[PDB]
């Protein structure tokens, strides 16, 4: 989860 | 303490991807 | 807890 938000930015 | 730390961490980052899912 | 965690930060946000 937090590597697809890091993803987005 | 650290167990929950990282407990805490994991549920933020799950509703982080329910608010994207939504947009 | 976790769970009244984040409840409280959503309402927080």
């Amino acid at each position: 989860a937090a590597a697809a938000a890091a993803a987005a930015a | 303490a650290a167990a929950a730390a990282a407990a805490a961490a994991a549920a933020a980052a799950a509703a982080a991807a329910a608010a994207a899912a939504a947009a | 807890a976790a769970a009244a965690a984040a409840a409280a930060a959503a309402a927080a946000a």
